């Protein structure tokens, strides 16, 4: 704001125009720093690079699961039907981030490749994620369902967000989903970005069917109600089969829970 | 129907629509860019480690000290920045030099917890700071209690502990601290 | 540009963009003359108060200092008025140490230096006005004209305030020096004649003049009297 | 005019401030309140907007009292009211302090008005969003009612009304004879106005306050016997069909 | 009445006799414009209003703080019209004029005790 | 490019373009947002490129249910088959160091298309003003010097306002408008300019007037109380959520 | 770049803008000469305003007078030189009543740099526009002479010069410099052919220049400047000289 | 999203009209664990919940100390809880000083109110944090006070501000009949019982997460810990369902 | 202050325009009209009589706290015309200085020495980056023991004039013009005459019917210094002797 009294502030800029407009000693700083945030594929195999991920090999469903929450639900339930295999992850340097990108393939009929990444991607490096892990044109069989959880002060009502219910959810599908859906679809002026839009919108211009789930819980920390919250998913063939045994994940889901993760030393 | 960019880390008084003050939790972030440490508490007294980094060999070994003394009973591991850290330091020791001349006896380890972190509290708006301490320590020390070791981090807390490290990397030096710890084990 | 807008700021080529406008700001104001001659000085100017509603009396423009010293605005009326009662409170300053009257140039400087003091600062604009001031001291004749960022010249025969280059070109060929003020007066006159907007009037017209006496203000049938001569 | 509605000392192209403006609004959006001055007296009444039954009678209140024959009801933001009352409470124990006797009406509600106004004149200090209400009473001089609005309006009313639920108040108090009125009647005639102007879709727990000073008190200011209070209130609901 | 809880810079003034006024005309010297100010606030205060005292002094604080830089002499041409001493030159102005300073300190000191940094 | 939503890409021969530009206000994307909401046109394809930031949400014009469902990319086309109309709807901010390549892909798929006329619509930062344009309009044009022959007579009719010159032209807050102008300017392809000063705030007004100002010469409505342009059904929410309760 | 709004802001690549800036001022001021010789420091000027109705006035307008041997010479904003002479005045003053010696060089220009530096680091106030270059004579290290700087890099030049034009004046300086074996009469010969070189070449006059020369003799330092008409025969000797060139 | 250039300050109104920034700071205080607060005829207990940074470390304190008649929780910010707790003993202190009775609740929560409401209106400055539940018996039966992030501070008879709690809200309501006639025990139960139904499914309550602290009648205010609580946590029933 | 000078060349006051003008004054200069008023004071020979104009919007706000003449001194009166809020304050201002004036010089002011204050005070407001110029127009009015009664103008800016007629208001150029053409046709005025004058001027402004209570007087005269106000009665009774 004002540094020093009687200082001139500009009024701060929404639309984003506030960006400004070369010799050799300058011309070389930019690539450094787009070579260090450059994104690139290193699937643990041996040190490789690796052609997309999807060109090797083709699959039938591809659900993608993008934050924490997410992760700990996929890695709770759906891990104990069957054996996976980890076929590779990615290295990226945001600055809000260095916490894993690391795909899974399971040992049965492959048509399921299950991914977590909680990693932040920043807000350019998603179009070179979608070109490094799809291609240019794909298949027209897969099923891509994503899961992601954001905070409740993000739903707008006439009504008080605090005075809002418990954390509920919330789905949009492209148009080429003959399935139909288990929860109301997000109402008009909600709007949804970063990956999960970027996967939404590249298999909705793509012609592939997709699915999207919400969850406006009010806790971004980990715990267990919200978790517990996507029950209602197991219940559509986007992921029917991959569900053998609920209290035994629970339990596990509780142990995991019970590890007491390093949560906020700001509040009390 | 349309995205803007709307920035709420610019201003150190300024609430995010969810909270989470944005400039104390990125001096948070700003510890891990420094030198780990560790610390365990013990019922026969209590143990520091602290890495060095030397930059170059010329650099005379003894002249950088993350341990430093406080009095015959308190040592601390700071991390960090470093001249910050050596305010903090300076106001401690004239504090507890202070509380002895005054009352004629000890310090206890809370004692100066609560005082180093309510100095450390005044960030804010006379040689006011104006900007939070991007500093950690490990207060560590014995009293009529027994042994203690106290963790203060930048922003409010002096949360008591028994192992907890506080540099980079501190996932690995707490999943295998968490695996190790006895509460009963011996000094050596 | 971004430069500008603040005055505490040097554009990137060597400027105030502020000193500047202000500058253009009391050239757009009300023309003023001032005529020096052998044996004294005359200050010729107008007012905006043309229409019958107004007064002659109360309001005025060219005020006096203490007896020696007079001055003339041409910028923004109620910007000058702080600015004469601190020079008045120089003169008696000075005045009372010193048991002799203030000379001309010292009061020059001194209301230099306080008027340039808003520049240098940060976070209140510049005085917008210009202001010429006449003297007699040592049986000589001084005239002084004071910018807005502050720096004295010591002019002779300016005609600064509204559409001065046609007042400066046409005084460049009249004024010879060797000259009393029965003369310089009607200089005087005629240089206000050539850009008026309209003819001359009885009430139109605040002529002062500072000869070997003191500070005299023409009084008005006085000056109804040279305007028709 | 967006764009010059970011600091008090800014003015518009038309001449309106626009910070001012948006406090002016910004007291909408609360309770309701009346008050009106009857021949040997004054009364009031505010519809408490009563939350969840967790609460308790004697809660946040809005009939203050500023000294032994003066209140308020104030309806607007609560922090604000409260820094207010505390100061119109100070200038009365100043002026009694030294001037003897106690403060006339007229003169402490201009000093409230001023010091309210003081605020919008600068760029440090936001200006107060609230209405307010200064009702009081005399022996000599009778009884007078004030309404200060947020910025520097400092009028005396016969009777008004202030919060959202305002133009139907006025119209409604718009038909009365509270010129030639007593204290026994003006109560139940505020009761059937607070009722008779009370929306039910967006509000669900009421609960009246009532205050009158006048000639029945002989010059003292206090919220009024549960007897009253209860009769009028069954009046009230009776009344309606 | 404080103890210790650089000798050079600041020194030899003995403690014994600042609690211990010079001639009487000490305390109505020393602080004249601050006492004339006090004493016009209150009489505001108390017969005007708590709005006056504020908004004036507030006034004061604003206006105060665009002069030049301590180790420099202050035109003060404006806060003058407004104190109300437009007009009565007398023994504040004649006598040591703080123009001509015998004694000057260091610039950074100077500012720096004037921000209150020390 | 340009991605049809059908199986087949329709042809646009000789069509006048809708384009918006991201500028303060978003008083473009507003005011064509409304153009779109009252011309009742329909979706024919969409605009796929690595430069807007992606977002996704329902449709923006849930007139009914029967098209309340349905998906909503950042960039997508709009038509009208009728008189040679189609618009832009580009609802998102750009990412940096990416203007170019946008700008560039975008001026060549016009050049491909063969379309007749594309039209701009923007802002500008009001504070930038001298003091010439105080006591006028803001309301303003601008056109490359390529359709003078065409449609200045008319222009000139309409008495509208020119730019200012330098000696280049420099319109702050444009964002992408100078690029369009200097790449269009040795392309020989021919597009005009019509900003409208605005600050940043509230901008609904404005948008209305820039469209009133627009419709003065295309003449998109009836030639010309206030409900002529139907206001979408998707601005309910413009300052977020309601009230808390116990805070008044 | 973008980092130059506010003088306390550093650079990417490491420098003070506004600084920077403000030294681009003093390049719009008149030449300043200054050589030093064995027994006296000659000292020209430049006088910008040659217009026909200006009074002459005492000490000319750039030369000055501190204590009772320095001189000054300014150049860029004149506004800001009368409160710089004045306290430059007051401080040699007071150390004269501190100390009573006449004062040396070096607790002159120091502290006057001092508070000309102190100036660019307390954002919020403008530095000074300046290019001071200072003069005098004591009994600790001879004659010498200084040059300022705005920002504050005072060196202990021997023949420098300030101003617009001033890389073409310093090169032939330095490559037509007798150092050791110098005299009056030449540095003044010297001066008047610098001068003649730089500048719009308009032959010179009276009416255009300003010398002041610190010859101490009787153990007494005086200051002069030289007359009107004794200045004139120095120009026509330098003529006359210059057309003496024989060649063919 | 019209809301951008209006709330990177507090001293500014939307157009619609209201603090963003008090808005904000209340959603803020919802971070942090629940705390309830039951009172009764004669005891006020009051139960808190403590969090767990890791299983090696230690956990935070919420039960604080200010009086011999006075305790108070915290909930949210735990950085100016210490900077508030300072002036409640200050103030607490100097009243025991001058005068030679001990301060009232009624009195001192306002002075906090006032205290509070100070940085809301100046620029530079922004609003505390803290969910106080402030709690004590003094002389005329105890009371519970909250106090928000504004300085609105409200009566009560039995609240749980904090995190997630509007199902202890409800519990709390539902058995609002007993709190009237009962022992401590029962009382103590009843508010460990309505603790219970914040914290999630399958997780019991252990002796390190409970901080029941009790001021009544004859008895000044005691924080219990560890071991010492295990008296009062022994009947809880068995399970909620 | 921490939040800066809105960037612009008409959004503060200490910045100035590329040709040199202040705008933000200007818009305080306009922003008298946004309340909309007349008022009307003409001096004669021997009296100094001033009109306005009262209006109520609604019945319940009593009539008699409403008025827009307040008193200064014992003999100096105002007409204070636009936002009540900043003309509630000078008053106050002017009453202090009045009082201040009196106790270090002994006798009543001049209206010429209260109008200075008043403009110097206002005026600097408008240097500082941190004041509102508060938009009033200082009418004074009063009669003077050296030369006669005076009527004295004050405006935002703080340029102060002496008026031998004056209108202020929403309708301010009509009512000058008015006044212009009527000064130059007479000299000699007396009481009933100003009083007569200064109602068909404000009646033929307004084109409207004046009701018999609408219209407060304020006068000071030679004979009766004092300033005292005209009640309903002479209001009426001269109101029904104009034009007949």
């Amino acid at each position: 704001a004002a540094t020093f009294f009687g200082e001139v502030v500009k009024a701060p800029c929404r639309a984003g125009t506030e960006d400004e407009e070369e010799t050799p000693e300058d011309r070389e700083v930019r690539l450094q720093l787009a070579r260090k945030r450059e994104v690139r594929l290193l699937r643990r195999q041996t040190k490789t690079s690796l052609v997309s991920l999807l060109e090797k090999y083709p699959c039938s469903k591809f659900i993608i699961a993008i934050g924490n929450n997410a992760v700990a639900f996929l890695s709770s339930f759906v891990m104990n039907s069957g054996v996976w295999e980890e076929v590779g992850c990615a290295k990226l340097w945001n600055e809000w981030c260095r916490a894993f990108c690391v795909f899974y393939h399971l040992k049965s009929n492959p048509s399921v490749f299950l991914c977590q990444c909680s990693c932040y991607v920043a807000e350019d490096q998603q179009y070179q994620w979608l070109e490094k892990v799809f291609g240019s044109c794909p298949r027209k069989n897969m099923q891509i369902t994503i899961l992601t959880c954001r905070h409740v002060t993000d739903y707008k009502t006439s009504e008080s967000t605090g005075s809002l219910p418990s954390p509920f959810l919330r789905a949009l599908k492209t148009q080429n989903f003959k399935d139909s859906a288990c929860c109301p679809l997000l109402e008009q002026p909600n709007i949804v970005h970063d990956l999960p839009a970027a996967v939404l919108s590249y298999c909705q211009v793509w012609k592939i069917p997709a699915i999207l789930y919400l969850c406006y819980t009010d806790v971004m920390k980990l715990d267990l109600i919200t978790v517990e919250a996507f029950k209602p998913i197991l219940s559509t063939r986007s992921l029917k089969g991959l569900v053998k045994n609920i209290p035994q994940s629970t339990e596990i889901l509780k142990k995991l829970m019970t590890t007491n993760e390093i949560q906020s030393n700001i509040y009390t | 129907m349309f995205l803007t960019r709307s920035e709420y880390d610019r201003g150190v008084n300024t609430f995010s629509p969810e909270g989470r003050l944005f400039q104390v939790e990125y001096a948070i972030e700003a510890i891990k860019l420094g030198s780990t440490a560790i610390g365990i508490q013990t019922s026969e007294g209590v143990c520091l480690a602290v890495e060095k980094r030397i930059t170059s060999p010329l650099m005379e070994p003894s002249s950088i000290e993350k341990i430093v003394e406080i009095d015959a009973h308190i040592g601390c591991a700071m991390s960090g920045l470093i001249a910050d850290a050596k305010t903090l330091i300076d106001k401690a020791r004239v504090e507890t030099q202070n509380h002895w001349f005054t009352y004629n006896e000890t310090m206890t380890v809370e004692s100066v917890t609560q005082a180093v972190s309510n100095l450390a509290l005044q960030f804010g708006e006379p040689g006011a700071m104006s900007r939070p301490f991007g500093v950690a320590l490990l207060f560590g020390g014995v009293d009529e209690k027994g042994p203690q070791l106290f963790h203060m981090d930048p922003s409010g807390t002096f949360v008591q502990c028994d192992a907890r490290a506080i540099g980079s990397a501190s996932e690995g030096a707490q999943s295998s601290l968490q695996e190790v710890y006895h509460k009963s084990m011996t000094l050596k | 540009r971004g430069y500008s807008f603040s005055l505490t700021t040097f554009s990137p080529s060597g400027k105030l963009v502020q000193i500047e406008y202000a500058l253009a700001a009391v050239a757009g104001g009300a023309p003023s003359v001032g005529i020096k001659a052998a044996n004294g000085v005359v200050l010729a100017t107008e007012k905006k108060q043309k229409s019958i509603l107004y007064d002659e009396r109360s309001v005025h423009k060219v005020e006096p200092i203490t007896k020696h010293i007079g001055l003339v605005y041409s910028g923004m009326g109620p910007d000058y008025r702080v600015l004469v009662h601190r020079a008045r409170k120089l003169a008696q300053q000075y005045y009372l140490v010193y048991q002799e009257p203030i000379p001309t140039a010292q009061l020059v400087q001194r209301v230099a230096s306080v008027m340039q003091e808003y520049t240098q600062s940060g976070g209140v604009r510049p005085f917008g006005v210009s202001l010429l001031i006449c003297g007699w001291n040592e049986g000589r004749p001084y005239l002084f004209q004071s910018d807005p960022s502050g720096a004295y010249f010591a002019w002779k025969a300016t005609a600064m305030g509204k559409n001065y280059v046609n007042g400066k070109t046409f005084l460049e060929k009249r004024y010879n020096e060797d000259l009393e003020l029965e003369d310089a007066i009607h200089t005087a006159i005629l240089t206000l004649k050539e850009s008026f907007e309209g003819q001359m009037t009885e009430d139109n017209i605040e002529v002062g003049i500072c000869n070997e006496a003191g500070f005299r203000r023409l009084t008005p049938t006085e000056v109804k009297d040279y305007l028709a001569a | 005019g967006t764009g010059y509605d970011l600091s008090a000392s800014t003015f518009s192209p038309d001449g309106r401030v626009f910070q001012v403006e948006y406090a002016m609004k910004a007291v909408e959006n609360s309770s309701t309140a009346i008050g009106i001055r009857c021949k040997d007296g004054v009364v009031f009444g505010v519809e408490k907007l009563v939350l969840s039954k967790l609460y308790e009678e004697g809660s946040n209140k809005r009939l203050f009292n500023v000294d032994r024959h003066v209140g308020m009801a104030v309806a607007g933001l609560l922090a604000d009211a409260r820094s207010l009352a505390d100061i119109a409470r100070e200038e009365a124990s100043n002026f009694r302090s030294n001037f003897g006797y106690n403060i006339p009406l007229k003169h402490l509600a201009d000093r409230v008005a001023m010091y309210v106004h003081a605020y919008t004149l600068y760029s440090a200090v936001r200006p107060f969003g609230c209405s307010f209400m200064l009702g009081s009473y005399s022996v000599n001089d009778g009884a007078q009612l004030y309404m200060i609005d947020p910025s520097g309006v400092s009028y005396g009313y016969w009777g008004c009304a202030i919060g959202k639920a305002r133009q139907a108040a006025k119209t409604e108090i718009e038909k009365l004879q509270m010129k030639e009125m007593t204290c026994r009647d003006i109560v139940k005639e505020v009761a059937k106005i607070i009722y008779i102007v009370h929306d039910e879709v967006k509000d669900k727990a009421f609960e009246l306050e009532l205050s009158w000073v006048g000639e029945l008190t002989n010059g003292r200011h206090e919220i009024v016997p549960k007897d009253i209070r209860e009769e009028a209130e069954k009046y009230a609901k009776e009344s309606l069909k | 009445s404080p103890v210790t809880e650089d000798l050079l810079r600041k020194g030899f003034s003995c403690v014994k006799n600042e609690l211990l006024p010079s001639h009487p005309l000490e305390l109505s010297e020393k602080n004249f414009q601050l006492n004339q100010d006090k004493m016009n606030f209150s009489t505001l205060r108390n017969i005007q209003g708590l709005f006056a005292p504020l908004k004036l002094q507030m006034e004061f604080k604003a206006v105060q703080q665009v002069q030049r830089l301590p180790f420099l002499s202050s035109s003060n041409l404006s806060l003058d019209v407004l104190r109300g001493n437009d007009e009565t030159i007398g023994f504040e102005d004649i006598l040591n004029d703080p123009s001509q300073s015998e004694v000057m300190g260091e610039p950074h000191l100077m500012v720096e005790y004037k921000l209150g940094l020390l | 490019m340009f991605v049809p939503c059908g199986e087949s890409a329709p042809d646009l021969a000789g069509f006048t373009l809708l384009m918006p530009a991201v500028s303060v206000g978003n008083v473009g994307q507003l005011a064509m947002d409304l153009i779109i909401s009252t011309l009742n046109m329909s979706k024919i394809g969409y605009f796929y490129t690595d430069c807007l930031v992606p977002m996704v949400g329902n449709n923006p014009y849930a007139t009914t249910e029967g098209n309340s469902t349905e998906l909503s990319i950042n960039a997508e086309v709009y038509s009208l088959p009728s008189r040679k109309l189609v618009a832009l709807q580009l609802r998102s901010i750009f990412i940096k160091y990416k203007s170019k390549p946008f700008c560039e892909k975008l001026l060549s798929w016009v050049k491909s298309s063969g379309c007749a006329r594309v039209i701009v619509l923007s802002s500008s930062h009001s504070y930038q003003r001298n003091d010439l344009q105080l006591r006028s309009t803001p309301f303003r044009y601008l056109l490359t010097p390529s359709m003078q022959k065409s449609v200045q007579n008319k222009i000139k009719s309409l008495n509208w306002e020119e730019m200012e010159k330098s000696f280049c032209i420099r319109i702050p807050g444009g964002g992408i408008t100078k690029t369009l102008y200097d790449e269009s300017c040795s392309k020989e392809i021919q597009m005009a300019v019509l900003l409208k000063f605005v600050s940043e705030g509230d901008n609904i007004p404005d948008a209305l007037g820039l469209v009133e100002y627009l419709n003065e010469w295309l003449q998109i409505l009836k030639p010309l109380s206030a409900s002529r342009w139907k206001i979408p059904s998707s601005w309910r929410l413009l300052f977020g959520s309601g009230l808390p309760p116990a805070l008044f | 770049r973008r980092y130059d709004s506010r003088t306390t802001i550093f650079s990417p690549e490491g420098r003070l803008y506004q600084v920077e800036y403000a030294m681009e001022a003093i390049g719009h001021a008149g030449t300043c000469l200054g050589i030093l010789a064995n027994d006296g420091v000659l000292l020209a000027a430049e006088r910008r305003n040659i217009h026909k109705l200006l009074d002459e006035v005492f000490f000319s307008e750039k030369i000055y007078k501190l204590n009772e041997d320095m001189a000054c010479s300014v150049a860029g904003i004149t506004s800001d030189a009368n409160v710089l002479t004045n306290e430059l005045r007051l401080i040699a003053q007071r150390y004269l009543l501190q100390y009573q010696e006449p004062i040396p060089c070096e607790q002159l220009v120091t502290a006057l740099c001092d508070i000309k530096q102190a100036y660019t680091q307390f954002g919020g106030k403008r530095p000074f526009g300046v290019s001071l270059l200072y003069i005098g004579w004591d009994k600790h290290y001879g004659f010498q002479l200084y040059q300022s700087d705005p920002s504050g890099n005072y060196g202990g030049w021997k023949a420098t010069c300030i101003g617009n034009n001033s890389a073409a004046a310093v090169s032939m300086l330095k490559q037509d410099y007798k150092e050791g074996e110098m005299t009056l009469k030449s540095a003044l010969a010297l001066a008047i052919k610098v001068l003649n070189k730089t500048m719009d070449v308009s032959k010179l006059s009276a009416e255009k220049v300003e010398i002041a020369t610190l010859t101490r003799e009787n153990g007494k330092t005086v200051i002069r400047v030289l007359k009107q008409k004794e200045v004139e025969q120095l120009i026509k000797k330098h003529e006359e000289e210059e057309a003496k060139a024989e060649r063919e | 999203m019209f809301r951008n250039q209006y709330d990177n300050d507090v001293t500014v109104w939307s157009p619609q009209g209201r603090i963003h920034q008090i808005e904000y700071a209340m959603e803020a205080v919802k971070q942090g664990s629940a705390t309830v607060g039951l009172k009764s005829k004669t005891h006020a207990v009051l139960v808190a919940l403590k969090r767990a940074q890791s299983e090696l470390a230690a956990h935070q304190k919420k039960i604080l100390h200010v009086d011999n008649h006075i305790g108070i929780s915290i909930a949210g910010l735990t950085a100016d809880a210490r900077l508030l707790c300072n002036f409640m003993r200050q103030e607490c202190l100097d009243s025991r000083f001058v005068f030679d009775r001990p301060l009232p609740v009624s009195r001192l929560v306002s002075l906090i109110g006032s205290k509070t409401q100070i940085p809301t209106q100046r620029y530079g400055r922004r609003p505390y944090g803290v969910g106080l539940l402030i709690a004590g018996y003094d002389d005329m039966g105890p009371h519970i006070f909250q106090t928000c992030p504004s300085a609105n501070y409200f009566d009560c008879r039995a609240m749980s501000i904090g995190a997630r709690s509007q199902s202890a809200r409800t519990y709390l309501e539902r058995h609002m009949s007993e709190f009237m006639e009962c022992n401590l025990n029962e009382l103590v139960k009843h508010g460990l019982r309505a603790l219970r139904e914040t914290l999630p499914a399958e997780q019991d309550l252990t002796t390190k997460n409970v901080s029941i602290g009790i001021v009544g009648k004859d008895l000044e205010f005691t924080i219990y810990d560890d071991d010492d609580v295990s008296p009062f946590l022994e009947g809880l029933e068995e399970r909620p369902q | 202050m921490s939040r800066g000078s809105s960037a612009g060349f008409d959004r503060h006051i200490t910045i100035f325009s590329p040709e040199g003008r202040l705008y933000q004054v200007e818009y305080a200069f306009k922003a008298i009209n946004q309340g909309g008023l007349t008022s009307v004071a003409v001096r004669g020979k021997d009296c100094a009589v001033i009109v306005t104009q009262k209006k109520v919007p609604d019945k319940l706000l009593d009539s008699s706290t409403v008025t827009h003449l307040f008193k200064i001194t014992e003999n100096i009166g105002c007409v204070m015309t636009g936002m009540t809020a900043d003309s509630r304050s000078q008053v106050q201002r002017a009453r202090y200085e009045a009082a201040n004036w009196k106790y270090k010089y002994g006798y009543e002011i001049p209206v010429d020495m209260l109008c200075k204050r008043i403009a110097d005070i206002s005026q600097v407001y408008t240097q500082n980056a941190e004041m509102r110029p508060l938009g009033c127009c200082m009418i004074l009015i009063g009669i003077d023991e050296e030369q006669g009664p005076q009527v004295y103008k004050c405006d935002p800016a703080g340029y102060y004039c002496g008026f031998k007629a004056t209108a202020a208001g929403v309708k301010q150029t009509e009512s000058t013009s008015f006044l212009e053409k009527k000064v130059k046709k007479k000299f000699d005025w007396t009481f009933e005459q100003t009083v007569e004058t200064a109602i068909t001027c404000l009646s033929t402004v307004l084109s409207i019917d004046f009701k018999p209570s609408e219209i407060e007087v304020g006068v000071v005269t030679v004979e009766n210094p004092k300033f005292r106000i005209l009640t309903e009665a002479e209001i009426d009774a001269h109101l029904v002797a104009l034009a007949e």
